[PDB]
């Protein structure tokens, strides 16, 4: 504001703001089994199979 | 100069079989066959024929 009386009035003004992101990792886990692995692969077998 | 099989004889789990092998873990042979002498014909004795 401009006002009248005996201050100093001051000049126009300006700002420097720095914003930064912040990182964020998550980590899970799965264990899956021996046999499912390895038998994730066969066919042809019999209907118990 | 002898006569005889020329194959052999097959054995599956499937059917009914199955299921008591899968879950109670002691499975069976010719269930349909152990089974008529029971649902069927539950008084029929022990004869040859």
């Amino acid at each position: 504001i401009a006002h009248g009386d005996g201050r100093r009035p001051n000049k126009q003004r300006q700002y420097i703001v720095m914003k930064a992101c912040n990182k964020h990792h998550i980590g899970a886990e799965i264990e899956l089994a021996a046999a499912d692995i390895e038998l994730l692969f066969a066919e042809k077998e019999t209907p118990l199979d | 100069a002898m006569s005889g099989p020329a194959a052999y004889a097959s054995y599956v789990v499937r059917g009914a079989n199955l299921v008591t092998a899968v879950s109670y873990g002691r499975a069976m042979r010719n269930f349909e066959q152990f089974m008529a002498r029971i649902v069927d014909h539950p008084n029929a004795l022990p004869s040859v024929e």
